[PDB]
C-alpha cells in the first residue's frame, strides 16, 4: 500500500522519512530529483523533503533511501500534486424546459481519473434524478509547462416539468486522499414568461 | 550569506596515506554541501554531493562525512592524480558560498634542481633590451634561493622569478628566474651566473657563461 | 558525456558591459538541471553569481543583484552571463556548471579569464632560447623560450604544435610594468636537436596573433 500525499500546485508541503539505525555511518536520504537543488535536508536519523511553489515537475515517485551499518532499506511514497481551480464552463449558458442536453467543462484541472474527478448534475441542492451521464471526453489542452487537462461531461436531460426549477448547477468534485473538494456553476432555466408584451 | 569555513589552508602528506580537512557553516545546512576538485590550471570536477554522495565515476578512496554544520573530506590511499585544491559549496540557502580552499600537497625524497642557464637571444638584443634567463628543474622542495652574479659581483634587482605549481607525476617543483639588464650595461660585462641554494645540497648548484667566449 | 565551455571577450574596458556564453552539449538545458555562473577572483577566492533554471528561472547573488542578469537560448541550447558597471574587481575566471540534487555541481566549463582594465592590448615578443655555446653535451639538452610584454591574459604556449608534451615546463606569468611575461623549457634526448626541428608556438587571442618562432643554435 504506497502512501499519497497531495498538495496543491504552488502550495508547500513536507515529507519527512526518520531511519532508526544505532550505528555508526547511519544515513537517510530522500532521492533528489534533477529538478530540484537544495531540497533535501538530510541528518542521520531523520531528512525532510521540502517542496516549495509545487509545480508538476516535483509530481512523482519519491522514494527515501536509508543505510544503517551497511544495509539500505528504502520506503516509497507518491507525491500528487493537483490542480482544481473554480473554472466552470457551461453549454448552453442557460436551458430551455424540453433540451435533451447539457454540457460541464472543468478546465485546467488535473488528475482527469474518474476515480478522483466526478460530474453530478444538482437541482436546488441534489442530484437530479432522470439525468444520464454520457461519458466524460478528456482533452489536453495547451498550457506549456506543463500539460494539464480539459475534462468535460455530457447529461441527457430529463423532462425538466412542473414547477421549473429556478436552475440547475453542474458540480465537479475531485476526490483526494481525506479530502473532498468542489466547484458548482450555475445554469438558468429560462421558463413562463420569458419574452411578454405591454 | 552562510559563511564557510574549511581548514587547514593547505597540507603536506605522503603517497599513501590518508588526510581529511573540515568545513564549517555558519549555521547548519542540512547536509547541503558539495565538495569540488581543481586541479592546478584546469577547471573543477564536483566529486561530492549532498555531503555523502559520491559522484558516479570517481573512486572510492574519496568520502564524505559530517552534519549540521560539520563536514569533512576524507581521500584515502592518496595517489599521484589527488594533488589539488579542495573547495566546499554550500547551497542550501541563496547565495551559494564557498570554502577559503585547501591545497593538498605531495611529499617525495628530495631532489636536486636541473639548472640551466640561457643568455640573451640574439633577437633580443636587437630590440635594446637582455635577459638572462636560468630554469631550475625538478627539484623538491618547493623552497629554493636563486642568487644571481655578474662578474663574481651579486646584482640583486632585475631579478624575477617564477614557480610552477606540483608536478602531479614525479611530484616535484620547478622554477625560473630571469635576470633583465639594459643591453650596455649587457655587453659591458663577461660573466654571468646563476647559482640555487636548496635543502638537497650545502653545496650551491651553479651554471654559468660568458659572453661570446 | 555532458559538456560546458564558457567563450567571450578577454579584455573589457570599465563602465563597460562584460558578456559571456555557456555552449551546453550533450543535454537540453530546459530538460532539467540548474545552470550556474561562478567566477574566481586572483587569490582563488570563489563566489557563486546565480544560475539560471531548467523552466528559464533566475536567482541571483544579492551581492551583484543589480548588474547580473543571466539569459539563455533554447534554441542553440546556450545560455548566458551579462555583468554591468564593471570595475577592475571583477577581473576573474568565469566558470558556468550545471547542479541538481541529484548530481550536485557535477559538470563544469574550462573557464576563461576575463580581465577588467584601461589598458591597451599588446602581442608578446617572442624570444627564442637556444643552449649555451660550447658547455657539456648530455644525454638530454633544455631549450627555452622567452615571451615578453604582452597584455592581457592569457597566453597559449606549446612545443612543436602539441606534438611535444613530454619534459616541458611553461611557468606562471608575472607582471612587469602593466606587461606580462612568461617562460617556458623543454627537454629532449641531444641527439634530437639540432637534427629535428623545434619550435616554440605562442598564441595570444587578445591580439589574435600566432609566433612559431624555431629555436636554432647560437652563432658568434
Ligand atoms: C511559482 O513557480 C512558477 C513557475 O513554476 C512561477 O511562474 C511563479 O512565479 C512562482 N511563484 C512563486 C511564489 O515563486
Amino acid at each position: 500500500p504506497e502512501p499519497v500525499v497531495a498538495v496543491a500546485l504552488g502550495a508547500s508541503r513536507q515529507l519527512t522519512c526518520r531511519l532508526a539505525c544505532a550505528d555508526r555511518g547511519a544515513s537517510v536520504q530522500w532521492r533528489g530529483l534533477d529538478t530540484s537543488l537544495g531540497a533535501v535536508q538530510s541528518d542521520t536519523g531523520r531528512s525532510v523533503l521540502t517542496v516549495r511553489n509545487a509545480s508538476l515537475s516535483a509530481a512523482g515517485t519519491r522514494v527515501c533511501v536509508g543505510s544503517c551499518g551497511g544495509r539500505t532499506f528504502q520506503h516509497t511514497v507518491q507525491l500528487l500534486v493537483y490542480a482544481f481551480p473554480n473554472q466552470l464552463t457551461v453549454s448552453p449558458a442557460a436551458l430551455v424546459p424540453g433540451d435533451p442536453e447539457v454540457a460541464c467543462t472543468a478546465h485546467k484541472v488535473t488528475p482527469v481519473d474518474p476515480n478522483a474527478l466526478s460530474f453530478s448534475l444538482l437541482v436546488g441542492g441534489q442530484e437530479l434524478e432522470g439525468a444520464q451521464a454520457l461519458g466524460p471526453e478528456v482533452q489536453q489542452e495547451p498550457i506549456g509547462g506543463d500539460v494539464l487537462f480539459r475534462v468535460t461531461e455530457r447529461w441527457r436531460l430529463p423532462p425538466l416539468g412542473t414547477p421549473v426549477p429556478p436552475a440547475l448547477y453542474c458540480q465537479a468534485t475531485m476526490r483526494l486522499p481525506g479530502l473532498e473538494l468542489s466547484h458548482r456553476q450555475a445554469i438558468p432555466v429560462l421558463g413562463g414568461e420569458n419574452l411578454y408584451f405591454q | 550569506d552562510i559563511l564557510m569555513t574549511q581548514s587547514p589552508s593547505s597540507m603536506s602528506v605522503s603517497l599513501g596515506d590518508t588526510v581529511s580537512f573540515t568545513c564549517h557553516a555558519s549555521q547548519g545546512i542540512g547536509r547541503n554541501i558539495g565538495w569540488l576538485q581543481q586541479k592546478p590550471g584546469k577547471s573543477f570536477k564536483g566529486l561530492i554531493y549532498h555531503g555523502t554522495n559520491l559522484k558516479d565515476g570517481v573512486p572510492s578512496r574519496f568520502s564524505g562525512s559530517g552534519s549540521g554544520a560539520d563536514y569533512s573530506l576524507t581521500i584515502s590511499r592518496i595517489e599521484s592524480e589527488d594533488f589539488a585544491d579542495y573547495y566546499c559549496i554550500q547551497y542550501v540557502q541563496f547565495p551559494y558560498t564557498f570554502g577559503g580552499g585547501t591545497k593538498l600537497e605531495i611529499k617525495r625524497a628530495d631532489a636536486a634542481p636541473t639548472v640551466s642557464i640561457f643568455p640573451p637571444s640574439s633577437e633580443q638584443l636587437t630590440s635594446g633590451g637582455a635577459s638572462v634567463v636560468c630554469f631550475l628543474n625538478n627539484f623538491y622542495p618547493k623552497d629554493i634561493n636563486v642568487k644571481w652574479k655578474i662578474d663574481g659581483s651579486e646584482r640583486q634587482n632585475g631579478v624575477l622569478n617564477s614557480w610552477t605549481d606540483q608536478d602531479s607525476k614525479d611530484s616535484t617543483y620547478s622554477m625560473s628566474s630571469t635576470l633583465t639588464l639594459t643591453k650596455d650595461e649587457y655587453e659591458r660585462h663577461n660573466s654571468y651566473t646563476c647559482e640555487a641554494t636548496h635543502k638537497t645540497s650545502t653545496s650551491p648548484i651553479v651554471k654559468s657563461f660568458n659572453r661570446n667566449e | 558525456d555532458v559538456q560546458l565551455q564558457e567563450s567571450g571577450p578577454g579584455l573589457v574596458k570599465p563602465s563597460q558591459s562584460l558578456s559571456l556564453t555557456c555552449s551546453v552539449t550533450g543535454y537540453s538545458i530546459t530538460s532539467g538541471y540548474y545552470w550556474n555562473w561562478i567566477r574566481q577572483f586572483p587569490g582563488n577566492k570563489l563566489e557563486w553569481m546565480g544560475y539560471i533554471s531548467y523552466d528559464g528561472s533566475n536567482n541571483y547573488n544579492p551581492s551583484l543583484k543589480n548588474r547580473v542578469s543571466i539569459t539563455r537560448d533554447t534554441s542553440k541550447n546556450h545560455f548566458f552571463l551579462k555583468l554591468s558597471s564593471v570595475t577592475t574587481e571583477d577581473t576573474a575566471t568565469y566558470y558556468c556548471a550545471r547542479a541538481s540534487d541529484s548530481d550536485g555541481f557535477a559538470y563544469w566549463g574550462q573557464g576563461t579569464l576575463v580581465t577588467v582594465s584601461a589598458a591597451k592590448t599588446t602581442a608578446p615578443s617572442v624570444y627564442p632560447l637556444a643552449p649555451v655555446c660550447g658547455g657539456t653535451t648530455g644525454s638530454s639538452v633544455t631549450l627555452g623560450c622567452l615571451v615578453k610584454g604582452y597584455f592581457p591574459e592569457p597566453v597559449t604556449l606549446t612545443w612543436n604544435s602539441g606534438s611535444l608534451s613530454s619534459g616541458v615546463h611553461t611557468f606562471p606569468a608575472i607582471l612587469q610594468s602593466g606587461l606580462y611575461t612568461l617562460s617556458s623549457s623543454v627537454t629532449v634526448t641531444s641527439n634530437t636537436w639540432p637534427s629535428q626541428t623545434i619550435t616554440c608556438n605562442v598564441a595570444h587571442p587578445a591580439s589574435s596573433t600566432k609566433v612559431d618562432k624555431k629555436i636554432e643554435p647560437r652563432v658568434p
